[PDB]
C-alpha cells in the first residue's frame, strides 16, 4: 500500500526462501527492467545468501537518476548506487496509488546536503542547512533552508512528472554457505532404461 | 563568505516553488475560462493574491546580490529579472493613486455610451452595436458621423487621467536609472552578452526608421490603387489632389483593411478559394480537423503530442448552461501540462486558427527543459511568428490539394492567385504604417520634448505625412482619439506587432532556400520535408537560454533588421500595380481636408 521515501528508503532483508525470478520478469506491468549483472534469464541459477530490497517514490523521468555511475540529485545526496552494481531496478506506473486530487504532499526529498554520499549510506536526520557564514541561531532566517522539500502529487501531470515507485535488488556474491535459491527442474520419471539420474 | 555560490541555492529553492505555484494560478485561470460562474472566482483570486505575495518575498532579497561580479551569464540573467524594483519605488500615497488611475482608465474605456440624437434612447457600444454600423454599410453621412460620436465622448473623460498618468508612470520610471519611460518599453531588445553579439537600446530608435523607408513604394502603389477603387464607388468626395479620407478605411482607427477588400477586387468574376462545404461534404467534425492538421507537424519531423491534451483540453460544443470563453487561447500551465480553449467550428478561418494555437502549443512545449524564469523566448515578438507561419503556409493550393479535400483537376491562372497576393498584402502591409505611428508617437510623448500645449497638433501632421489620413472634420487640443484604443490605456506596448512582420517572412524565406522549392513564394511549403525541421528546432529550444540576435543567425542568413521578404515576397503584387497607376498620380499633400 505505502513505500518509503527516497531520502529515507526502507530495507528489506530476505533470505531463506526459494527465489522465484520468473513472474518478476514476465509481467507486462513494468515500466523499467533494464539492469546490470547476470542476466534477467539466468537468475534461477545462482545461490546467494541474502537479498536486500529497496524502495523508493520519484517523480517520472527522473528514475534515469538510478544507475551505476550516474550524478544528479538523487544519485548523489539522496541515494548512491555502488559503481559495481550486483543487483537490478525496477521500476513502474504507480499514478493511480501515489497521486491525489489537489496535490500530495507526503512524499519529501532532501534537496540540501554537504557532501556526497557513500554507497549505502542513510541520513535521516533532519537540520536547517547553513549556506555560508551565517547560523540562523533560531527557527528560521537568512542562510537558512530546510533540506527536506514535498513532492507534488496529482492524477494529471503528463508523464515526465507522474509518480513511479522504484524497487531495487541487491544479491551479494559472497563465498558462504548460501541458502536462497531457486526452483531447478521437474523433470519426469522413467522407468527399466538405462539412464542417467541426478 | 562566498557571494557566487550561495545565489546557486537562493535560485535553486525559489524555482522550485515558483514552478507549481504558478501550476496551480494557471490551473484556476483556466477554470475559471472554462467555467462562467461566481462559484469559481474566489479560488483564482486567492491564487493571484497568493502568488503577488510569493514574488515579492524573493525579489526583495536579490538587491543584496552584487550583480557585478558573477561570472556565468546564465544565473546573472536569471538574477537580473528578480533585480527588477517593478512599480514598488514610489510612495503608498503615490502607487495608491496610479493604480486607480490605471484601473480606472480601463474601466472607462469600456463603457463606451453614444445614442442617436433624434432618438435619445438608443446608444450604441464598442461592442456589437456601434462596430456593425462602420463594419459593413453603404453610406457616407453615417460613417463620419459615428467616427465623430465615438472620437467625441470617450477621450474627454480619458485625457485628463492619461495627463497625470503618463507624468507619474515617467517619474516612476526615472527611479530605475533610465532616461524615460521608453528604456522600461525598450529594455527586452537589448542584450551586453557575447562580443559581437551586443546591442543598445538607443540602436532600434535608429534602427526602426531604417528598415521601413524601403518599403514605402509599396505602400504609396497600394495606397494609389485603394484610392483609384474608392473613386469608382463613392461620389465626389475623394479628391486625387489629397489622399484617402479617414472614415473610409473600414475601422474606427484604420489598423486593418480587412473590410475593403470587398470593395477594392480586381476582378470579381473569379471567386475566392473556399473549402469549408469541401469539409462540411465529407461530415468533418472538429476533432477531425484537430487530427487532419497536427499530421503537417508530423511529417517535417516535429514532436508528437503528449498524451492528456486530448483529453484534459476541451475541443468544442460548449452547448448547455455549461458556459465557456470562446477567445482562441492555448494555456502551458506548467508541469508538462498544456490545454487549448476554443470553441472550433467548421471554418477555413478556423482551421487556420486551430493551426495558429498549436503552433503556440508547440512552441511553448520547445523550451519545456528551461528553468521557471527561463520558460519565455527571448524577446516577445517570437510566439506571433512561429504560430502564424504555419497560418501562412498552410492555405496553398498544393497543400490542401495534397491533404484530398479538393479536386486533382484544379486549373489556378494568374488571376487566381493575384487575389490570395492582395488578400494578405492588404492585411499584412496595412497596418505597419500605423504601428510605426502610435509607438513612435508613444516614444517621442514619454521623452516629453515637446510641451503641454504642442501635443494633438503633431499627431495629424505626421500622420498625413507618413500614413497619409485628412482631417474628416476639425478637432481642437482638448479632444483624445488615441485614448480611445486597446493598448494605448491598458499601458501594452505596440511594438509586438512590427517586428512580428518581418520576422514571420525572414523564418519562411529561409525555411524556403533550404527545401528544394523553386520560382514564387507564395506557393512555398515545408510540408514532407524533414530538412525544414532541423533548422528551425535549433532555435525553438533555446527559449530565453540565449539572446535573440544569437538565435536569429542558425535559422536565417543574418542577423541583422533587414526587410529583404517583403520586397521578394509580393513581388508579382508590384508587378502588377506598378502597370496600373500609369496615368493616375501617386503621392499627397498634406494641405487638402474634406471640408477645406
Ligand atoms: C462549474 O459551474 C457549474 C455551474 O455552471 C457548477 O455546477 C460546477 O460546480 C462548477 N464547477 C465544476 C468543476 O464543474
Amino acid at each position: 500500500t505505502r513505500f518509503a521515501s527516497v531520502y529515507a528508503w526502507n530495507r528489506k532483508r530476505i533470505s531463506n526462501c526459494v527465489a522465484d525470478y520468473s513472474v518478476l520478469y514476465n509481467s507486462a506491468s513494468f515500466s523499467t527492467f533494464k539492469c546490470y549483472g547476470v542476466s534477467p534469464t539466468k537468475l534461477n541459477d545462482l545461490c546467494f545468501t541474502n537479498v536486500y530490497a529497496d524502495s523508493f517514490v520519484i517523480r517520472g523521468d527522473e528514475v534515469r537518476q538510478i544507475a551505476p555511475g550516474q550524478t544528479g540529485k538523487i544519485a548523489d545526496y539522496n541515494y548512491k548506487l555502488p559503481d559495481d552494481f550486483t543487483g537490478c531496478v525496477i521500476a513502474w506506473n504507480s499514478n493511480n496509488l501515489d497521486s491525489k486530487v489537489g496535490g500530495n504532499y507526503n512524499y519529501l526529498y532532501r534537496l540540501f546536503r554537504k557532501s556526497n554520499l557513500k554507497p549505502f549510506e542513510r541520513d535521516i536526520s533532519t537540520e536547517i542547512y547553513q549556506a555560508g557564514s551565517t547560523p540562523c541561531n533560531g527557527v528560521e532566517g537568512f542562510n537558512c533552508y530546510f533540506p527536506l522539500q514535498s513532492y507534488g502529487f496529482q492524477p494529471t501531470y503528463g508523464v515526465g512528472y507522474q509518480p513511479y515507485r522504484v524497487v531495487v535488488l541487491s544479491f551479494e556474491l559472497l563465498h558462504a554457505p548460501a541458502t536462497v535459491c531457486g526452483p531447478k527442474k521437474s523433470t519426469n520419471l522413467v522407468k527399466n532404461k538405462c539412464v542417467n539420474f541426478n | 563568505s562566498t557571494i557566487e555560490e550561495q545565489a546557486k541555492t537562493f535560485l535553486d529553492k525559489f524555482n522550485h516553488e515558483a514552478e507549481d505555484l504558478f501550476y496551480q494560478s494557471s490551473l484556476a485561470s483556466w477554470n475559471y475560462n472554462t467555467n462562467i460562474t461566481e462559484e469559481n472566482v474566489q479560488n483564482m483570486n486567492n491564487a493571484g493574491d497568493k502568488w503577488s505575495a510569493f514574488l515579492k518575498e524573493q525579489s526583495t532579497l536579490a538587491q543584496m546580490y552584487p550583480l557585478q561580479e558573477i561570472q556565468n551569464l546564465t544565473v546573472k540573467l536569471q538574477l537580473q529579472a528578480l533585480q527588477q524594483n517593478g512599480s514598488s519605488v514610489l510612495s503608498e500615497d503615490k502607487s495608491k493613486r496610479l493604480n486607480t488611475i490605471l484601473n480606472t482608465m480601463s474601466t472607462i474605456y469600456s463603457t463606451g455610451k453614444v445614442c442617436n440624437p433624434d432618438n435619445p434612447q438608443e446608444c450604441l457600444l464598442l461592442e456589437p452595436g456601434l462596430n456593425e454600423i462602420m463594419a459593413n454599410s453603404l453610406d457616407y453621412n453615417e460613417r463620419l458621423w459615428a467616427w465623430e460620436s465615438w472620437r467625441s465622448e470617450v477621450g474627454k473623460q480619458l485625457r485628463p487621467l492619461y495627463e497625470e498618468y503618463v507624468v507619474l508612470k515617467n517619474e516612476m520610471a526615472r527611479a530605475n536609472h533610465y532616461e524615460d519611460y521608453g528604456d522600461y518599453w525598450r529594455g527586452d531588445y537589448e542584450v551586453n552578452g557575447v562580443d559581437g553579439y551586443d546591442y543598445s537600446r538607443g540602436q532600434l530608435i535608429e534602427d526602426v526608421e531604417h528598415t521601413f523607408e524601403e518599403i514605402k513604394p509599396l505602400y504609396e502603389h497600394l495606397h494609389a490603387y485603394v484610392r483609384a477603387k474608392l473613386m469608382n464607388a463613392y461620389p465626389s468626395y475623394i479628391s486625387p489632389i489629397g489622399c484617402l479620407p479617414a472614415h473610409l478605411l473600414g475601422d474606427m482607427w484604420g489598423r486593418f483593411w480587412t473590410n475593403l477588400y470587398s470593395l477594392t477586387v480586381p476582378f470579381g468574376q473569379k471567386p475566392n478559394i473556399d473549402v469549408t462545404d469541401a469539409m462540411v461534404d465529407q461530415a468533418w467534425d472538429a476533432q477531425r480537423i484537430f487530427k487532419e492538421a497536427e499530421k503537417f507537424f508530423v511529417s517535417v519531423g516535429l514532436p508528437n503530442m503528449t498524451q492528456g491534451f486530448w483529453e484534459n483540453s476541451m475541443l468544442t460544443d460548449p452547448g448547455n448552461v455549461q458556459k465557456a470563453v470562446c477567445h482562441p487561447t492555448a494555456w502551458d500551465l506548467g508541469k508538462g501540462d498544456f490545454r487549448i480553449l476554443m470553441c472550433t467550428k467548421v471554418t477555413m478561418d478556423d482551421f487556420l486558427t486551430a493551426h495558429h494555437e498549436m503552433g503556440h502549443i508547440q512552441y511553448d512545449m520547445a523550451y519545456a527543459a528551461q528553468p521557471f524564469l527561463l520558460r519565455n523566448g527571448a524577446n516577445e515578438g517570437f510566439h506571433e511568428a512561429v504560430g502564424e507561419i504555419m497560418s501562412l503556409s498552410a492555405a496553398t493550393p498544393k497543400h490542401l490539394k495534397s491533404i484530398g479535400l479538393l479536386s486533382p483537376d484544379f486549373q489556378e491562372d494568374n488571376e487566381t492567385e493575384i487575389n490570395f497576393l492582395l488578400k494578405q498584402a492588404l492585411t499584412i502591409v496595412g497596418t505597419l504604417p500605423f504601428t510605426y505611428m502610435l509607438e513612435k508617437w508613444r516614444w517621442m510623448v514619454f521623452k516629453g520634448e515637446i510641451p503641454k500645449d504642442q501635443w494633438m497638433k503633431k499627431w495629424w501632421e505626421m500622420k498625413r505625412e507618413i500614413v497619409g489620413v485628412v482631417e474628416p472634420v476639425p478637432h481642437d487640443e482638448t479632444y483624445c482619439d488615441p485614448a480611445s484604443l486597446f493598448h494605448v490605456s491598458n499601458d501594452y506596448s505596440f511594438i509586438r506587432y512590427y517586428t512580428r512582420t518581418l520576422y514571420q517572412f525572414q523564418f519562411q524565406e529561409a525555411l524556403c532556400q533550404a527545401a528544394k522549392h523553386e520560382g514564387p513564394l507564395h506557393k512555398c511549403d515545408i510540408s514532407n520535408s524533414t530538412e525544414a525541421g532541423q533548422k528551425l528546432f535549433n532555435m525553438l529550444r533555446l527559449g530565453k537560454s540565449e539572446p535573440w540576435t544569437l538565435a536569429l543567425e542558425n535559422v536565417v542568413g543574418a542577423k541583422n533588421m533587414n526587410v529583404r521578404p517583403l520586397l521578394n515576397y509580393f513581388e508579382p503584387l508590384f508587378t502588377w500595380l506598378k502597370d496600373q497607376n500609369k496615368n493616375s498620380f501617386v503621392g499627397w499633400s498634406t494641405d487638402w481636408s474634406p471640408y477645406a
